[PDB]
């Protein structure tokens, strides 16, 4: 990816969710960007506490994945945006998705001298493994490889 | 200022080789004898004719491991 | 055993061995052995492990795949590799709270807090109250005008305030739950949670003088709060720095 | 005035003085609590702390916590403490492979002895020294055997020993754990 | 990245489970790809006129 | 001839020129000095200057390393110690020798046991002194000054990063909350010496 | 020289621009983890030394066997041909790599630079395979070997092997 | 009788003193012992000089031609060594010469590294080591 | 690459926010962390939790009333196959425990030992000399500091 | 001149050349006791294991595979490579390639300011143990800087040989004195021995030869620990005093006396 | 890398080359390749002080074949 957030949300009525995420969502594309994608998951149990905009610690919260394209001068704007937004108790940002730290040391990388293409075409599941990732996935990876080049010249040149 | 006991009777580690060399005492003796006046030692008479090896080298001088010094060793 | 055995009478079994049936057998056998044999002298260990396994195991063509193939899969050269279990998971090596307190709406946290030059316990409530006041080693007496600073914090007066605290947490117990009507009457436990903190000898003690009232008390869970600083306001300073 | 929790005044029992954050339940200590031990059932609490305890000090991390925890000490002798224990570590560990090096080769000697010992009484006769069981007619005599070593393998609680901290006058070091002068 | 996200939680006998959603569906897969190595190198030793 | 090369009549043989203008050194060596004793200058054992040396610094730690006489030291028997101990404790209608035998039996075994990894230690002691130690000759390794070389080097790297100016110079230390307590336009972060 | 900093000493056989080996600013030695082959820590690794002893092994030139047919049919691999010889190999040194200076030598802290040795991490073949062989499939590259034709390397090999510089350097009879 | 640990380190201290039966190798450790006896060389220069004698050209590749990790065999060095000191007049009782060639090869063979040498305690050197840790002496 | 467009938006994100409705028939997906997080209905209130988390849960709020919420169960070839992986997840439960503790059998006679032996150890450790520094007084520490300074007389 | 290892002055080894058995052993073998023999076999060419880090500081550790986890969000190969506390180990106690160092200290930083890690303490604890080497005392694992395991085998070995001497002494004891039984006044003893060696003696059969033997045993119950009341004086209130407590003379020769013993706080 | 450094020549650092190659006893030295430079080689190699020399065509250096007699 580009860039990506976690965001660290606080459980409310899910209209309110709504709109919140419609507003980060509003700001990113005003501000000349893209997403790649915004993915949900559940209300979890962190390892501490959070306080919200009303100072009370909290036990739970919803956890909300970002992942964008934006040039770096505007992101400084949505950056302040989402961290000053009520809502998020907290936002983690990650910028090093280009060029992450397995690569480009010590000529690692075989017929290629840096190819930056590599991993701006990644999404950040596949960048940063997630840990239910098993051997299971060697397998699948393969048959979504194999079949991917088998397919990709005749459904290009198509139109 | 403490320091270890014995280095006042401490060797000198790089050098301490050099007197005991076998060419060392070839030449020594090979100028003693030359003046006439020294009744040459038997291993002197013997290894006059079988000088020892050229290129073994110690560690010492060679600041090498890999080198392997000794036809024999 | 001296009942004489002569050599010539032998001779059947010895034809017997000039067979290449038998001899075919003894290749067979001294090529089973032939491999380099790690065990040395008879080891009780082994035989052991060796005999729980026959217990064990007493109560219990298709093409090969050519060097091609595993040269067209990339996948198969890093499973063999691996370390990741392949099948279903289980889910209890996932989940971050599997291994973790699991409190209840009774319970009461026990802290003892082990000092330098001191020691002392306090209990509290679920949900946050207090029950009775901190019994410290200073506080019991215990202390001052006396034999010295260098024994003060030691085991025997974490013993002394643990066990002088829990005589009179008991009673106290029974009442704060009397008065929500939970009797508690006869043949109960307190489930409890011991705390604690701070690295010090009056610590070893403390937790001694818990479980001696074992039959009055049930500890769930054993969890030190310690703090470690990473860095922060200054400490006091020492003599040298 | 506001200490660090580590702090010798950290929580003081005074008529001023009241502790902070919520103490009980789901407490301040929340995401802090350091270190967690279900009790199996039927078993002394003593055995869990002596455990805890003898790990916290083999580590050393104990003695990184009583010695941060008390003074401030400059960067430089922080380095210079740690940076010597870390040589002085180096050092002994280079002695420690001359010992082992060495008492491969008494072990070595004394496998030897044992394969001498093999060549004057026979290999099965020496096994039976060893305890083979030629002796066992029936399964039974195997399972009294084998019996024995179950209850001997079967592994009582090690209580293993923690040194005892002392608290000397101003106190160069409390990492004092023995009566020894020591460099600061 | 759509493979990633992939997994699910199963119940199975008594215990809990994380599984592969499509993971059978690749052992069709991988499975039919032998099979074609098979009719591939079966026919090498075919019959050569 | 009858003895050492190194050593002559007198005392200990004197070849550098610290030796004739300080002849102390060739016959005191310590209090553990016999004559026989110069040129070996370590004395006999048990005795004074007896320690050998590793990189120079003495090895008064032997007992500690078998294990004998050590607070880390190894324990033979504990299965055994624990069981009779149980036995004790449990209850005093039916009493229990047959533990205190296998226990007598272990302890009885014990002693052979030591008297071995001592004598067998006492060996790595003499090959120690032949093969290893330098007899306290080399300079000591375990004490940080003895690597100031090493520290030097990273010195210089941290000076050449920021222009080859600042040699053991480090970041002020700021505050314990330097970066939430001051206001824009005041550096939040403790910045490189150079860039001050 | 006592002089901490000072201690690598005054090496001319070095490859540097300076023949004073502790003014140079570009390789800085580790004298803790360093010089288990070489002997002393100041001394050059085995792949740069510019002089050589008479017992001990020169370099090996690289490749990047086929060319020995005309050569005993036995003869393994030349000793000196190796596949993988890096003159310019960057050796981890603790002090420039890993730097612990500004830190309070914690253990996890001091800076640490990635790009000496070569990343052990899954991510990059993850990350970079192709349906499109490597660059040896698709001879991307032009020149070859910067001689041109080599008997060793490129073309076969015929003759005599001299292991021994001794036909190497001897001087124009004529 | 320091001769007979001088002898004891040619035959057991040397990996490949080429074949000691030949009369070349074997005068010259004749003429090297008849000069470690009559103190006209110290040890170490007697010694430096046997392993630095003039053998045979392509030693080493010669040397490949029959072992692998350049250790010979060890009889032919004690069946000279013994030869050497009963020629010479070394000993009044000629059986002696042999014994004790033999017995303080025998006691050492128990040793942790036992053919192996510090080059310092080798020796005659300035510091020595203590009478009972001295290597193939007799009070060892 | 799906990117969300700025008409999709809301339909996406609401897509994505019914993911844990709290009842399918299908099993459900796990986070990035990989958990299995709390079931909220519509609204999003928390209807369903999941076992590990049930106990501080109902210990935090007690009025708030959620299911221990069971993953839907698949069968891998027979009841028989399912029984046979119930006798290994038994076994590796048997081999843990015989290797995670003994314990002897009953608790008080072990802490009984315990006890004493610390106390043995107490009373061992009481009979090792101390510096003369933690020793001595004041008192001395000045009379040897005069005695100390006067020495040149 | 030092070797890398511990600084040996040696290159270690047990045996070198190809006779050294034979010859040391020399009269046994033209004797013929060497036959069937199993020592000079063996042992004959055993040399010592390599005691030697091939990973001084690991560039191996983690495999490959690990990397990709090392990442905020899995608390659990973070959990792998710290303390039971959370906190890292030293560069010389367990070694790792400085890549995953940095991806290490990254995520635990990024994973506790998000939440999904606890600011102290372990979570996956129990669960990494697994993964980490767990040694045990049983194996011998050649490379260790164990003193104390290396001992303990060493102790186990002996134990297991002297255990062989033990039993082929008292099975001879056995036929010895059980040829009693087998001949009673048939001889096989020489006369003299009848004379002189059928007398009890420290030899023979003494009766004990150490102080505080056990007489008097009987079956009676154990008592209540603790029987006897505290004495009426009080060993509490007393303090204990080492140093002054007698008076001593100083062998101190020449100089000032060492300020480190007194004169020094500890 | 200052004003009152003296400033090398080829010749300079050619001389420490093979004089600290000599104290070292290595058989071969890589040396800097100037005209006068390998003229002052095949010099010393007419008066034998040399074992011998070679010129490579490589730009930058050449090398050295030292000689050593008596030890
Ligand atoms: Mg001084
Ligand atoms: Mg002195
Ligand atoms: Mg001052
Ligand atoms: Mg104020
Ligand atoms: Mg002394």
């Amino acid at each position: 990816v580009f860039y990506s957030f976690v965001l660290v949300m606080k459980p409310r009525q899910r209209r309110f969710t709504s709109q919140a995420l419609r507003e980060i969502g509003v700001a990113v594309y005003s501000n000349g960007g893209l997403i790649r994608s915004i993915t949900n998951e559940g209300i979890m149990r962190p390892y501490s506490r959070f306080r919200d905009a009303d100072n009370t610690p909290l036990t739970y919260a919803r956890y909300i994945i970002l992942q964008l394209d934006m040039g770096e001068e505007e992101m400084g704007k949505v950056d302040k945006i989402i961290r000053e937004h009520q809502d998020v108790l907290m936002a983690l940002k990650l910028n090093n998705l280009e060029r992450p730290v397995g690569i480009r040391s010590g000529n690692k990388e075989l017929q290629a001298a840096y190819f930056p293409l590599d991993t701006f075409t990644r999404l950040e599941e596949e960048i940063n493994w997630s840990p239910q990732t098993s051997a299971d996935i060697y397998t699948q990876l393969e048959m979504n490889w194999k079949e991917f080049s088998r397919t990709r010249w005749s459904s290009f040149l198509r139109n | 200022y403490k320091m270890p006991k014995n280095m006042g009777v401490a060797p000198r580690f790089d050098t301490w080789n050099e007197k005991y060399e076998p060419w060392e005492h070839m030449k020594r003796m090979g100028r003693l004898v030359g003046t006439g006046f020294y009744i040459p030692p038997e291993w002197y008479n013997h290894f006059r004719m079988f000088p020892p090896i050229n290129h073994n080298f110690q560690q010492e001088k060679t600041l090498n491991p890999h080198n392997a010094s000794e036809p024999t060793q | 055993f001296i009942s004489p055995q002569l050599p010539q009478m032998d001779w059947r079994n010895m034809s017997a061995r000039s067979s290449e049936e038998s001899i075919r057998e003894e290749m067979r056998q001294l090529a089973e052995n032939d491999v380099m044999q790690h065990q040395r002298v008879f080891n009780e260990r082994m035989w052991y492990e060796k005999e729980e396994e026959h217990r064990m195991k007493a109560r219990s063509p298709p093409r090969v795949l050519g060097g091609d193939y595993f040269k067209t899969r990339f996948g198969y050269s890093l499973v063999k590799n691996s370390e990741m279990t392949q099948g279903p998971v289980d889910y209890s090596q996932l989940d971050m709270w599997g291994e973790m307190p699991r409190y209840t709406s009774d319970m009461v946290f026990l802290y003892l807090v082990s000092r330098r030059r001191n020691t002392y316990a306090v209990a509290y409530t679920y949900e946050g109250k207090r029950i009775l006041n901190t019994y410290t080693a200073g506080n019991r007496g215990l202390k001052g005008g006396d034999r010295g600073f260098r024994s003060e914090g030691s085991t025997d007066n974490g013993h002394q305030v643990t066990s002088m605290y829990l005589n009179d947490l008991l009673p106290k117990l029974r009442e704060m739950r009397a008065s929500e009507g939970r009797p508690m009457g006869r043949g109960e436990k307190v489930e409890l949670v011991v705390r604690v903190m701070g690295f010090y000898n009056g610590r070893q003690g403390a937790v001694r003088a818990v479980q001696d009232r074992a039959n009055e008390f049930h500890v769930r869970y054993f969890e030190d709060i310690t703090p470690f600083p990473l860095n922060g306001p200054k400490m006091p300073r020492g003599v040298f720095k | 005035g506001g200490y660090m929790m580590y702090h010798r005044k950290a929580m003081g029992t005074m008529k001023y003085s009241k502790w902070k954050g919520a103490h009980g339940g789901i407490s301040h200590f929340y995401g802090r609590t350091p270190m967690v031990e279900e009790v199996r059932p039927n078993e002394p609490i003593t055995l869990v702390d002596r455990r805890i305890m003898h790990y916290v000090h083999h580590s050393r991390l104990r003695h990184f916590q009583l010695f941060r925890s008390y003074q401030e000490k400059s960067n430089s002798t922080e380095c210079k403490l740690r940076e010597g224990e870390m040589l002085r570590r180096r050092w002994h560990r280079r002695l420690q492979k001359s010992f082992i090096a060495f008492m491969q080769f008494k072990t070595m000697k004394v496998l030897e002895d044992q394969a001498r010992l093999v060549n004057t009484y026979g290999q099965a006769a020496v096994n039976a020294a060893l305890g083979d069981p030629w002796n066992a007619t029936d399964n039974v005599a195997r399972e009294r055997k084998s019996a024995a070593v179950r209850r001997q393998v079967r592994a009582l609680p090690m209580v293993n020993v923690v040194p005892k901290h002392v608290a000397t006058m101003k106190q160069i070091h409390n990492d004092r754990f023995n009566y020894r002068w020591r460099v600061n | 990245s759509e493979m990633f996200r992939a997994y699910v939680l199963e119940r199975r006998g008594a215990t809990d489970v994380v599984t592969h959603r499509d993971a059978e569906r690749a052992a069709a897969w991988s499975q039919q790809r032998q099979r074609e190595y098979d009719a591939y190198c079966s026919l090498k030793e075919a019959p050569h006129p | 001839r009858q003895h050492d090369s190194g050593v002559n009549q007198y005392g200990l043989k004197p070849t550098n020129a610290y030796d004739y203008i300080n002849p102390t050194n060739l016959i005191n060596f310590g209090r553990g000095t016999t004559f026989d004793n110069l040129g070996v200058r370590r004395a006999g054992r048990g005795e004074i200057d007896s320690s050998p040396s590793h990189s120079g610094s003495p090895v008064f730690t032997q007992a500690k390393l078998i294990g004998l006489s050590g607070e880390e030291q190894l324990t033979m028997c504990q299965s055994e110690t624990m069981a009779l101990r149980l036995c004790m404790a449990k209850a005093g209608k039916e009493t229990c020798e047959r533990e205190s035998r296998a226990l007598d039996s272990c302890l009885g075994r014990v002693g052979h046991l030591r008297r071995a990894m001592s004598e067998a230690c006492w060996e790595f002691n003499d090959w120690f002194i032949q093969n290893v130690s330098d007899n306290h000759t080399k300079p000591f390794q375990h004490r940080p000054h003895d690597w100031r070389h090493f520290y030097a080097q990273e010195k210089l790297v941290r000076e050449r990063q920021q222009n080859g100016h600042a040699y053991g110079r480090r970041p002020k230390q700021f505050s314990f909350g330097a970066r939430y307590v001051k206001t824009d336009g005041y550096g939040k972060r403790p910045r490189l010496p150079y860039n001050k | 020289a006592n002089h901490p900093n000072r201690q690598s000493g005054i090496q001319f056989l070095t490859h540097y621009n300076t023949h004073q080996r502790f003014r140079v600013n570009k390789d800085y030695i580790d004298y803790m983890h360093w010089g288990k082959e070489q002997g002393q820590a100041r001394l050059p690794h085995r792949h740069q030394r510019v002089a050589f002893d008479f017992n001990d092994q020169l370099h090996p030139t690289r490749i990047g066997y086929a060319w020995f047919a005309s050569q005993d049919p036995t003869f393994g691999h030349h000793p000196d041909l190796s596949s993988s010889f890096d003159p310019n190999y960057r050796v981890f040194s603790h002090p420039e790599h890993w730097n612990k200076m500004f830190t309070k030598r914690r253990p996890g802290e001091g800076d640490i630079d990635l790009s000496v040795l070569p990343s052990r991490s899954l991510l990059g073949p993850l990350m970079a395979h192709s349906d499109t062989k490597g660059i040896p499939y698709f001879k991307v590259d032009n020149r070859g070997h910067s001689n041109g034709r080599v008997p060793g390397v490129n073309a076969p090999f015929f003759g005599e092997f001299d292991q021994k510089m001794m036909q190497a350097m001897s001087r124009p009879l004529n | 009788d320091d001769m007979f640990i001088w002898l004891c380190h040619t035959a057991m201290s040397v990996l490949n003193p080429g074949d000691m039966r030949s009369r070349l190798i074997y005068n010259h450790l004749r003429i090297l012992a008849e000069s470690v006896a009559s103190g006209e060389m110290t040890q170490r220069t007697a010694f430096r000089f046997f392993e630095s004698a003039v053998r045979s050209p392509a030693y080493r590749e010669i040397a490949k031609r029959q072992l692998e990790g350049g250790a010979a065999t060890r009889l032919a060095g004690i069946s000279a060594a013994a030869d050497v000191m009963r020629r010479m007049g070394l000993t009044r009782r000629p059986m002696s010469s042999y014994f004790e060639l033999y017995q303080r090869i025998v006691e050492r063979s128990e040793a942790m590294t036992p053919w192996g040498f510090p080059p310092l305690f080798q020796f005659e050197e300035r510091l020595s080591l203590e009478p009972r840790l001295k290597f193939f002496s007799r009070a060892s | 690459i799906n990117y969300v467009p700025h008409a999709q938006l809301r339909e996406h994100i609401d897509k994505e926010l019914d993911k844990y409705v709290a009842g399918k028939n299908e099993p459900y997906p796990l986070n990035f962390v990989g958990q299995m997080p709390f079931l909220e209905d519509g609204d999003g209130n928390i209807v369903e939790v999941p076992e590990s988390l049930l106990s501080n849960h109902m210990a935090e709020h007690p009025d708030s009333t959620a299911k221990p919420h069971e993953p839907h169960t698949s069968s891998s070839i027979s009841e028989a196959a399912a029984f046979e992986e119930r006798m290994l997840r038994a076994m590796v439960s048997a081999k843990e425990e015989d290797l995670k503790e003994w314990l002897g059998d009953d608790s008080r006679a072990l802490s009984e030992t315990i006890d004493d032996i610390s106390r043995e150890e107490e009373e061992r450790e009481a009979d090792i000399r101390v510096a003369r520094s933690m020793e001595e007084t004041d008192a001395e520490r000045e009379v040897s500091r005069r005695a100390y300074i006067e020495r040149g007389k | 001149r030092e070797g890398w290892l511990f600084g040996q002055q040696v290159q270690l080894h047990y045996h070198r050349f190809p006779d050294e058995q034979l010859i040391t052993n020399l009269s046994r073998w033209r004797t013929g006791e060497t036959v069937g023999d199993i020592a000079m076999q063996q042992f004959r060419n055993a040399q010592p294991f390599d005691i030697e880090d091939k990973d001084p500081q690991g560039v191996q550790r983690p495999s490959p595979e690990v990397y990709m986890k090392l990442n905020y969000k899995n608390p659990a190969t973070i959990s792998r490579f710290l303390t039971r506390t959370g906190h890292m180990y030293p560069a010389d106690i367990l070694p790792l390639n400085p890549e995953a160092v940095v991806k290490l200290r990254v995520a635990k930083a990024q994973a506790i300011r998000i939440g999904l890690y606890p600011r102290f303490g372990n979570p996956f604890w129990f669960r990494s143990q697994k993964f980490r080497p767990k040694a045990y005392q049983e194996n011998y694992d050649p490379t260790t800087y164990s003193t104390k395991r290396t001992v303990e085998h060493f102790a186990y070995n002996w134990v297991q040989t002297d255990r062989i001497r033990r039993y082929f002494r008292e099975l001879e004891a056995v036929h010895t004195s059980g040829s009693a039984s087998a001949r009673g006044s048939g001889g096989g003893t020489t006369a003299e021995h009848k004379q002189q060696d059928q007398f009890y003696s420290p030899e023979n059969q003494p009766i004990s030869l150490h102080r505080n033997n056990i007489s008097y045993m009987e079956d009676v119950g154990r008592s209540v620990k603790n029987p006897t009341v505290p004495g009426l004086m009080s060993t509490k209130g007393m303090k204990k005093k080492f140093h002054n407590l007698y008076s001593s003379t100083s062998t101190k020769r020449m100089g000032f006396s060492n300020p480190t013993l007194g004169i020094k706080k500890v | 890398r200052r004003r009152e450094e003296n400033l090398y020549t080829p010749i300079y650092d050619f001389c420490h080359r093979i004089r600290e190659a000599t104290e070292q006893r290595k058989r071969f030295v890589v040396v800097p390749s100037t005209i006068e430079t390998r003229g002052c080689a095949r010099v010393m190699h007419d008066h034998g002080l040399v074992a011998g020399f070679r010129d490579f065509h490589n730009d930058r250096a050449f090398a050295v074949e030292l000689k050593y007699f008596q030890g």
